[PDB]
C-alpha cells in the first residue's frame, strides 16, 4: 500500500522549478538532497538550487539551502564526507557545498577548460572507499573525468567515451554495479546502453547494448545484495515508454515492460528487495514492479495529485520510504506496505526461478 | 482447445492473454483452433481500439503544449529533435499496436471485419505522423540563417564572438543523424566547427569575464594598483597577442589555457 | 587494486608510499594499474619536484615510474 508520508515544497526556491535529481545520505538516512534547475519567471533568482530536507523533524522549510549561477542538473551526497554535497551543472562546472561553511556560494568549483567539463553534466557520482575515493563525472559530450574532493582545480583523470570509430556518446544516465569500482554502465541519447571500463587496456566503451529506440532517461544496477549474486542485472528507463531489464553479459535485453502510456523518466531498484523496482512516468504515475509476483502489471501503482510530469525517484537505504520529484518542484514521499518492501526469505530463489522462466 | 480454455482458467489481466496469443500465435493458423477462439478476439480488439484512441487523444494535444517538450528541454534535447522523437515514439506505438492486432486476429487481419477500420485508421494516422516536413523546415531555417564562426576571436568592452545557438545546432545535428535524416554537408561542417571550438570559446569567454570582474575590483580600490601591475600588463599583452589570431589559428590550443591560467593567477 | 587503495589507507608520508611502491614492481607495466598510479603521481612526483626545486632524489623519482624511468613522457624532464 502506497501512502503519502510527507509533502516537501518551498514557495521561494523550488517554485516554478523541476527536480533535476535526488539523493539520500548513506550515513544520515534522514537527510535528502535534491536539485532544481533555473527559474523561468525570475532571472534575478539564482539558477541552480540544491535543497536538503529532513525526515526526523517536521520542519516544512529545507534543512539546508545552496545555490549557484548555473542550473544544477545533478546533486549527490559525498558518501564518505558527510559535511559535503556535490553538484553537476548545466554549464558543466561541478560545484561543492559545505554545510559547516555558511556560504551559499560553492566553496570549490571546477574550471570550464577544454580538459575539464564544458557540456552539461547530468551524471555525477562518488566511487571508491573511505581510505580513498574519486568523484566521477560524465557530461553529455561523452567526456568522463575523475576528480578528488580535496582538489577540484585540476582533473585527476579524464578521457572521452568513444565507440563506433568517429562517434561520441551523449551520456544521459550512469550507474555502477555493487562491489564494482572499474566497470560501469551509461545511457546515450541514441538509446544504446554502453557498458564501459574506467581503467584498463580497453578503457572506455567496452560493450554495446541495443533495443531502446528512444533516448535513455535512467539506469540503475541491482543494488540488493544477498546469497545469490544478481549484481550483473541492470534496468534502464527511456523514451520508449518502456523499462528494460538487461544482463551485462547479454547484449540483448532480458525483458521489457511496456505498461507505461508515456515516457518513463526514471527507474531504480529497491535497495533491499531483489526483484522489486520502481519507475515513474510522464502521466504522474509511480509504478512498483515486483517480478516475484507479476511481470505484465505493476505490483503497486499510485497517481500524484495534479498529474505532474514525474522526473526522478529514489529509495531510502532502509528501503521503505520512496522520494520522487516532479516537474513542479513538488517532491512527494511515499511509504510502501511491508508486504511489498520487505522480501521473503525465498524471494532470491524465486527471483532466480523467474529469471530462468525467461 | 482445452488448454486454450485453461488460458482463461489461469489468465487474469489483458496483458497476460495478449502475451499468450503472442506465444501461441502460429497455433491459430490451424482452422479449428482459429474457430475455437471467437469471443476473446472481440474483447482484445476493443481494448486495442481503446488504446489507439488514447494514442489519438495524446496526439491531439500539441507537442509544445505537452509535458514531452518541457522534459525534453530539461534533458538537453533540442525542441525540434524533441518533436521528432515524440512523433517517432507515437509511430512506434502505433506499429506495436498494429502488430498486436495482427497477433490477436492472425494473418489476413487487414480484411477482417474489425481489422479493416483499424488498418485504415493506422494508415491515415501514420500518414499524419510523417516528420520530413519538420526536418525540411529546420534545415531551411538553419541554411537561411547562414551561421558562421570564422573570423577574429576577439572584437572591440571585450567580447568573444560565440553565441549559445551554435551549440544547439550541433546538438540538433547530433540527434538528427541518429534519427537517420540526411543532414546537409554544410550543416555537418558547421556542427563540426561548433563542436571543436565550443570548449575553447567557453575558456576564452570565462577568462574575459574573470578579467573584467577583477579589473572592476582593482579599479574600485585604487590603493592596491601597484602590486598587481605585473599581472595586469601580462594579461593585457596576452590579449593583444590574441587580437591577430582567428578561430582557424593553431595557437588557440595552448592560448585559451595559458591566458586563462594567468587570468586565474590574476584573481588570486 | 583494493590493495592499492589500502596503500593510501596506510601510508601518510612520501617515504612509505615509495616503499610500498617498491614492493610492487609488476604493477607498473600492466595497463590497468597505471590509473591508480595516476591518482598517486600528482601526490608524489609533483611533491618530489617541489623537493628538488641528487641521486637519492632521482631514485625517489624512479620508484614511482618503475624500471627505466627515463622512458616515460614525464620521466623525460
Amino acid at each position: 500500500k502506497l501512502s503519502l508520508n510527507r509533502q516537501f515544497f518551498d514557495e521561494r526556491w523550488s517554485k516554478h522549478r523541476v527536480v533535476s535529481c535526488l539523493d539520500w545520505s548513506s550515513q544520515y538516512p534522514e537527510l535528502l538532497v535534491a536539485s532544481y534547475n533555473n527559474n523561468e519567471d525570475a532571472p534575478h533568482e539564482p539558477d541552480g538550487v540544491a535543497l536538503v530536507w529532513n525526515m526526523k523533524y517536521k520542519k516544512t522549510t529545507p534543512e539546508y539551502v545552496f545555490h549557484c549561477q548555473s542550473a544544477v542538473m545533478s546533486a549527490t551526497f559525498a558518501k564518505f564526507h558527510p559535511n559535503l554535497v556535490v553538484g553537476g551543472t548545466y554549464s558543466g562546472q561541478i560545484v561543492l557545498w559545505d554545510n559547516r561553511s555558511n556560504k551559499r556560494t560553492p566553496v570549490q568549483r571546477t574550471p570550464l577548460s577544454a580538459a575539464a567539463h564544458t557540456h552539461p553534466v547530468y551524471c555525477v557520482n562518488v566511487v571508491g572507499t573511505q581510505n580513498a575515493h574519486n568523484l566521477i563525472s560524465i557530461s553529455t559530450d561523452g567526456k568522463i573525468c575523475s576528480w578528488s574532493l580535496d582538489m577540484l582545480s585540476h582533473p585527476q583523470d579524464s578521457m572521452e567515451l568513444v565507440h563506433k570509430q568517429s562517434k561520441a556518446v551523449a551520456v544521459t544516465s550512469m550507474s555502477f554495479p555493487v562491489g564494482d569500482v572499474n566497470n560501469f554502465v551509461v545511457g546515450s541519447e541514441e538509446g544504446s546502453v554502453y557498458t564501459a571500463c574506467r581503467h584498463g587496456s580497453k578503457a572506455g566503451i567496452s560493450e554495446m547494448f541495443e533495443g531502446h529506440q528512444g533516448p535513455i532517461t535512467g539506469i540503475h544496477c541491482h543494488a540488493a545484495v544477498g546469497a545469490v549474486d544478481f549484481s550483473h542485472l541492470f534496468v534502464t528507463s527511456s523514451f520508449d515508454w518502456t523499462v528494460k531489464l538487461w544482463t551485462t553479459k547479454n547484449n540483448k535485453p532480458l525483458y521489457s515492460f511496456e505498461d507505461n502510456a508515456d515516457y518513463v523518466y526514471d527507474v531504480m531498484w529497491s535497495p533491499t528487495h531483489p526483484a522489486l523496482f520502481a519507475c515513474v512516468d510522464g502521466m504522474g504515475r509511480l509504478d512498483l514492479w515486483n517480478l516475484n509476483n507479476d511481470t505484465e502489471v505493476p505490483t503497486a501503482s499510485i497517481s500524484v495529485e495534479g498529474n505532474p510530469a514525474l522526473n526522478r525517484v529514489r529509495w531510502t537505504h532502509s528501503g521503505r520510504e520512496i522520494a520522487v520529484g516532479d516537474s513542479e518542484g513538488q517532491i512527494v514521499i511515499y511509504d510502501v506496505g511491508e508486504q511489498i518492501a520487505v522480501p521473503r526469505n525465498d524471494e532470491w530463489a524465486r527471483f532466480g526461478r523467474t529469471l530462468a522462466e525467461i | 482447445t482445452a488448454r486454450l480454455r485453461d488460458q482463461l482458467g489461469t489468465a487474469k489481466n489483458a496483458n497476460e492473454m495478449f502475451r499468450i496469443f503472442s506465444r501461441f500465435n502460429a497455433l491459430f493458423v490451424r482452422p479449428h483452433i482459429r474457430g475455437a477462439i471467437r469471443e476473446y478476439q472481440t474483447q482484445l480488439i476493443q481494448r486495442v481500439k481503446d488504446d489507439i484512441e488514447s494514442l489519438h487523444d495524446k496526439f491531439k494535444v500539441q507537442y509544445p503544449q505537452s509535458q514531452a517538450c518541457k522534459m525534453s528541454h530539461v534533458r538537453d534535447l533540442p525542441p525540434v529533435s524533441g518533436s521528432i522523437i515524440w512523433a517517432k515514439q507515437i509511430d512506434r506505438q502505433l506499429t506495436a499496436y498494429m502488430k498486436r492486432v495482427e497477433d490477436v486476429l492472425g494473418k489476413g487481419w487487414e480484411n477482417h471485419v474489425e481489422g479493416q477500420k483499424l488498418k485504415q485508421d493506422g494508415d491515415s494516422f501514420r500518414m499524419k505522423l510523417n516528420t520530413q516536413e519538420i526536418f525540411d523546415d529546420w534545415a531551411r531555417k538553419v541554411q537561411q540563417r547562414n551561421l558562421g564562426v570564422s573570423g577574429r576571436i576577439f572584437t572591440i568592452k571585450l567580447k568573444v564572438n560565440f553565441l549559445p545557438e551554435i551549440i544547439t545546432l550541433s546538438k540538433e545535428v547530433r540527434n538528427l543523424k541518429w534519427l537517420g535524416f540526411r543532414v546537409p554537408l554544410a550543416i555537418v561542417n558547421k556542427a563540426h566547427q561548433a563542436n571543436q571550438l565550443y570548449p575553447f570559446a567557453i575558456s576564452l569567454i570565462e577568462s574575459v569575464r574573470t578579467y573584467e570582474r577583477t579589473c572592476e575590483k582593482v579599479e574600485e580600490r585604487n590603493t592596491i594598483s601597484l602590486l598587481v601591475a605585473g599581472l595586469k600588463k601580462e594579461v593585457q599583452a596576452l590579449i593583444a597577442e590574441g587580437i591577430a589570431l582567428v578561430w582557424e589559428s593553431y595557437k588557440l590550443d595552448p592560448y585559451v589555457q595559458r591566458l586563462a591560467e594567468t587570468v586565474f593567477n590574476f584573481q588570486e
